[PDB]
């Protein structure tokens, strides 16, 4: 009646468990590059604090959602927390991602969403959106699985970057077919996303505003 | 760790499930045998007193902490203030007993008698739950008697103390969201 | 290195920290109960035994 | 074994101190809380 | 010797830079354990008395030499004269529990009751000064309550002491040119 | 620090005290019993002391607990003469050593 | 080892008398005062 694909990630204190799970999809490589080049003249460093889970909603799954709905979250977003103030304190930074998206109603209910995570994401067309599996991606179906799990590394034209006007990575959720209720399925899906910054690196202190 | 909750195999996870450690513990104090082992104060009848443990209080330590087990075992001391000779009588003994001073009797001598008696009941250990009368235990559930002209305080102290199934151990119920109470400062 | 049992009666806050229990979402789960229970970790240790009347 | 603290012997004997033990023929809840399974039960991940 | 004073590293001469010959010295009434550990007589409330010793005025020897430490440890020996029976309870007991007889009760024993008591804080080391209020001293800081129905006499004597840190320690201040004193005399 | 010139006079005594719930006067004589250095024009104009973490408890929570308290005093009167500085003004340069932290706290949000 | 004379042994264990040490893992002043430099500094004369 119910699952054994059962996963737990874990990610500083932060951890998290699912019993759908479907396992994870690893975008475009599986393993930083280096992190240490000429750009900072050895003056980087890894700030392990802020490799955890935070949390944000994205949007409510409804039937009258249809094909091609979709929800962008560009990376970073804004973070009240040790990694958010880490952008306030360095000029230079570069973090993967660990992205968990949640969409849970129960197994009655039918329909499908394709999360995806998109380098460059100066948003989508239309037609593009039927080729959004070229990107590190995942689908959530209710019948099988209730989380989407994408773990993708730093891209870019420069080793660090300046996240205050460069976005590297959005998260995207599509809905590939229309959610169903029948008599027995969830009203409606929420959908939330549990996302961990991975391998950050800092460089380039900035004076406070003292 | 998720599980089967039905069950009730015991599951205890640690703090090394998110990167923490466990320490140490050193669990002396809630050894069963060290902390029944200390006296505890009883109101006395004036002047024959049966020697049963369900007379201690439940809510002190010691009957809280006897009345969290069904089936027990221990010897006894008794520490007795008391006017005249105090004679004491094992289980099974005619209460016209208590009146033979060849029955163990300690001659009066200030301020108070402290005896060590051996446990003397016909079973292989006691109750302090019996469900026979569903209250009452039956009258065999005691460590004997002891008689004097006045006694005045009586203590008893549970000596080489076995317990068996635990039964349940209950705190104040607060009426605020913690039971705040004077703790002693400075 | 150890903490008090007790709750003084001037400690307005909690002292130890609160623990907080949330629901982020379910489907369909309006009125179904999470049942929760408490145990003694591995290095959970109690010292100083005190009788404070209390029952 | 309690609450008892002499280095010295008892004066008397065991058999005055103490009632004798006789035999026929933390026992079940140590072997229980022993028991108590600490591990993981998914895949773990990182 | 010259030396550069701005430093701190200590400069110890000696009579022989001058011909003369440094002598051998015995410092065993300046060990602190040695000296911390005889008794102090402090005024005692009528019946609760938390044990602090920062109750120890400040101009005796061990008030004066304990508020040269910052951090101290030691366990504690205390002499009472009390009215009826003395009950002592551990630091972080509710001050009710100081009416309970199966926490350490000394019976009266004419003519005081001396206790051997050890250190009982929930802390590392404790301090005679803490900077946390700038007088008050976290309520933690104590070995404990005792209560009777009177108690007349209380005397702390430290054991095993520790001390870190050292802080000043003032002799009286002269109007004249030396503090002048009778001395003992034949 | 402390820079007038090797013509000024005077002396400073810099000490790093713990738990300094304010000072007595008569006090302020043994002030060397603490970590300390001094300060003397003719010779110097730094003075430098290191310092490990000290308490009743392995962490402190600074918002109610002050540890240590770094103290300069006058110990001898600033001279000028007629080449010294007019006047010293006396700054601290700071490094917190072994940072050790435990306990996240949530956001505001 | 304060003030304390008896040559007999303590008729109490160790464990009742005082509370017990643990570890985790005249010290700093003695250090201290024996490192005191106790030369001369110029050439002697004499």
């Amino acid at each position: 009646l119910l699952e054994d694909r059962i996963l737990t990630t874990r990610n500083g204190h932060t951890t998290s468990t699912t019993q759908s799970s479907v396992g994870v999809t690893y975008g475009y490589a599986t393993a930083e590059d280096f992190v240490s080049g000429p750009n900072t003249s050895g003056l980087e460093t890894r700030v392990v604090q802020a490799e955890r889970f935070f949390k944000t909603h994205l949007f409510d799954w409804v039937t009258s959602d249809s094909f091609g709905r979709c929800h962008l979250l560009e990376l970073p977003t804004d973070h009240k927390g040790v990694y958010g103030s880490l952008t306030d304190s360095y000029a230079y930074m570069r973090n993967g991602w660990d992205v968990e998206v949640t969409a849970v109603g129960n197994q009655f209910n039918g329909g499908c969403l394709l999360v995806a995570m998109v380098p460059e994401l100066c948003s989508i067309q239309k037609r593009e959106l039927y080729q959004l599996t070229l990107f590190p991606h995942q689908f959530i179906n209710p019948r099988t699985n209730m989380t989407a799990h994408i773990t993708v590394p730093f891209v870019g034209v420069n080793r660090y970057d300046q996240y205050k006007v460069h976005k590297p990575w959005t998260l995207v959720v599509m809905v590939v077919a229309p959610l169903t209720v029948n008599t027995e399925g969830a009203p409606q899906i929420k959908v939330y996303a549990n996302i961990a910054p991975t391998n950050v690196h800092v460089a380039g202190e900035f004076p406070s505003k003292e | 760790t998720t599980s089967a909750g039905e069950s009730a195999d015991p599951v205890t996870t640690t703090v090394e499930n998110y990167g923490g450690e466990t320490q140490i513990q050193r669990r002396q104090h809630t050894d069963v045998s060290f902390i029944m082992d200390r006296f505890v104060k009883v109101t006395p009848q004036n002047q024959i007193n049966i020697l049963d443990l369900m007379q201690v209080p439940s809510h002190t330590l010691v009957g809280g902490l006897l009345r969290a087990s069904t089936y027990y075992f221990s010897d006894l001391e008794i520490a007795v203030k008391h006017e005249g000779d105090l004679t004491w009588v094992p289980n099974g003994a005619p209460e016209k007993a208590l009146d033979n001073t060849t029955n163990p009797t300690a001659y009066h001598k200030a301020p108070l008698t402290r005896l060590a008696l051996p446990y003397t009941a016909p079973h292989r250990v006691l109750a302090t739950v019996y469900n026979g009368e569903c209250r009452t235990l039956p009258t065999s559930f005691n460590y004997g008697a002891i008689k004097a002209t006045r006694v005045t305080e009586l203590l008893y102290r549970m000596k080489r103390a076995e317990t068996y199934c635990p039964r349940p151990l209950l705190a104040i119920h607060p009426t605020e969201a913690r039971h705040k109470q004077k703790i002693v400062a400075p | 290195d150890y903490t008090y049992t007790a709750s003084d009666v001037a400690e307005t806050t909690n002292v130890q920290g609160w623990v907080c229990l949330f629901q982020i979402t379910h489907g369909k789960a309006d009125g179904d109960a999470l049942v929760v229970l408490a145990s003694a970790g591995k290095d959970f240790e109690l010292r100083l035994p005190v009788d404070a009347r209390a029952e | 074994s309690g609450n008892t603290g002499s280095i010295i012997n008892n004066y008397y004997m065991q058999q005055y101190q103490n009632s004798m033990d006789t035999q026929l023929g933390n026992d079940w809840f140590s072997k229980l809380a022993s028991s108590a399974f600490s591990g993981l039960f998914g895949a773990l991940l990182a």
